[PDB]
């Protein structure tokens, strides 16, 4: 049973835009962003950064 | 002088008309929505309060 689904939209940092997406065509698998005045990190698939 | 006469007169054709304009009003129909509101609430029961 689903007991809660926190869905948020995090921004993509600049250095992840120019260096990664615009240049290499890839995007990081971890979202690091400031939300509710705290620095939060979300690791995709509870795994390493990729 | 040989001055002019009355014009020929417009030959008018009697008839019935129906005037159609472009349809912008949406097609409407009665539908029926079957669904289930699932609300799961997590409560922390304190000493005096919830």
């Amino acid at each position: 049973q689903f007991m809660g689904i926190f869905e948020d939209r995090a921004p993509v940092p600049f250095e992840e835009v120019i260096d990664k997406i615009n240049a290499k065509g890839v995007c990081r698998s971890t979202a690091k962003y400031v939300r509710n005045n705290m620095e939060t990190t979300a690791f995709h698939r509870d795994d390493h950064e990729t | 002088r040989r001055c002019p006469t009355r014009p020929e007169g417009q030959n008018y054709t009697e008839g019935i008309a129906v005037v159609f304009k472009e349809n912008i009003a949406p097609y409407k129909f009665k539908a029926t929505m079957y669904y289930k509101d699932v609300t799961v609430s997590q409560v922390w029961f304190g000493h005096r309060y919830s």
